[PDB]
């Protein structure tokens, strides 16, 4: 019924535009205006301020007033944003929400979000290792196994293991930042009647830099 | 403008009771308060508006309570799945403010950690670089000490930790430690260890390596 899919997540050095867009579906737009949220990092969630879909005034919040621009193409139901002379302290992630009310005082329905990375660092292309274990019998019978993939920016990374045909037992970690680059990794723990015998796969694209690597997991011991 | 005050931020009950979130506002907010919900890594969803209405399909052990100031949101029959941030919002005059939010884990039973090391990647060698990676998987409570020791030093330089957040479905954690080095340090050593320090044990749950067949 209600979808409201956010722009892609993007990376853009200090200075710079962006305009990230929400397209609505399962409403008549007209009727029910959009809310702009700004989830910071740590922060937590804050109303950047509110749209009228219907006569196209926008209402800023007093933070937001200046650098922020909502739009709207009304005609295929996308609401923008558009922040301009992007500072580094802008990032985090952006949520268009349907606003129930006038001013949008309750917001049912919202984006997935569109994460923004203010960076001048540059887009770095990953490196995927096969972790094999020097065995260790980690639990009953039981093999856990793993992918490394490091020096990577920016992030998101898709790593699944085997076309996510595996999906019990990984364990995929939260990706850190060292300077300037990324470091991820996944555990996956099969039976030992599941590898070496059947074949292992981790599969890592970076869609940034044009990535997409398929890491088996020989047996190497 | 109304200040949304939420106090504690972390909060812990176990599958099955209650737990009760407080949230207050800076001054008489006339009974607009709405609670989101924010499941780890999704979007808020809208729980309960007029600080007791239920929107379509929240379930009724969510029920929100409250008055002038002060306003508390209570779940019964926590569920595993219940995990979440915990926002309230003020709607009574714009700029609508929303509270900082609460965690919500869920007070499980001890478990004691898989700990697995790994040794250098060959192509990784081949890179000129060295990394010994350590998973420390499905352990509970959240606070294990992870240190590295090479050739029986406390190796402390070098280490990126990553911890998951709390399983949505069996209520562990799971984090990774990673020792990189230069090719050069590690082949200059040779006992490299991940040594584990959790609730479950006295004794330091040890992983070390040095290949060797299998």
């Amino acid at each position: 019924q209600i979808q409201l899919v956010q722009s892609g997540p993007e990376l853009k050095k200090p200075g710079e535009t962006v305009k990230i867009s929400c397209k609505a579906s399962g409403y008549t737009f007209t009727n029910y205006g959009m809310n702009w949220v700004k989830q910071a990092p740590g922060k937590g969630l804050k109303w950047m301020g509110w749209i009228n879909t219907n006569t196209g005034e926008p209402t800023y919040g007093e933070e937001f007033k200046g650098r922020f621009a909502f739009s709207l193409e009304t005609s295929a139901s996308t609401a923008n944003l558009q922040i301009n002379n992007l500072k580094n302290e802008d990032t985090a992630t952006f949520f268009c929400a349907r606003g129930e009310d006038n001013f949008g005082s309750l917001s049912d329905y919202w984006g997935q979000g569109t994460t923004v990375t203010v960076s001048s660092a540059k887009t770095t292309a990953p490196s995927v290792y096969p972790l094999a274990p020097v065995c260790g019998d980690t639990t009953g019978s039981s093999v856990t196994l793993g992918c490394l993939v490091k020096g990577y920016f920016p992030e998101p990374v898709t790593l699944t293991w085997n076309s996510g045909s595996l999906s019990s037992g990984v364990h995929t970690f939260p990706a850190v930042l060292q300077s300037d680059l990324y470091t991820l990794s996944s555990s996956v723990t099969v039976t030992s009647s599941t590898w070496p015998s059947q074949s292992i796969t981790c599969n890592v694209a970076h869609p940034a830099s044009s990535t997409k690597v398929d890491k088996k997991i020989e047996p190497r011991g | 403008d109304i200040v949304m005050t939420q106090s504690p931020k972390f909060m812990s009950t176990s599958v099955g009771d209650r737990v009760t979130i407080t949230c207050k506002a800076s001054q008489d907010v006339s009974t607009a308060v709405v609670w989101y919900q924010q499941k780890p890594g999704q979007s808020p969803k809208l729980l309960i508006y007029w600080a007791s209405t239920r929107h379509i399909g929240v379930p009724d052990r969510f029920a929100g309570s409250g008055s002038g100031t002060d306003y508390t949101l209570t779940i019964s029959s926590v569920q595993a799945e219940d995990l979440a941030l915990y926002y309230c919002q003020q709607h009574y005059s714009p700029p609508w403010t929303f509270g900082g939010g609460t965690k919500l884990e869920i007070k499980r039973a001890d478990a004691a950690p898989t700990v697995s090391i790994f040794p250098p990647s060959s192509e990784q060698l081949t890179s000129g670089g060295a990394s010994v990676v350590c998973f420390l998987n499905n352990f509970y409570p959240k606070d294990i000490n992870v240190k590295w020791k090479i050739d029986g030093s406390e190796r402390q330089n070098g280490v990126l930790n990553s911890w998951t957040d709390q399983d949505s479905k069996d209520s562990t954690y799971s984090m990774s430690s990673t020792l990189t080095l230069t090719k050069d340090e590690y082949e200059r050593h040779n006992s490299y260890t991940c040594e584990a320090t959790h609730k479950t044990s006295t004794s330091p749950i040890v992983k070390s390596f040095n290949r060797n067949e299998c």
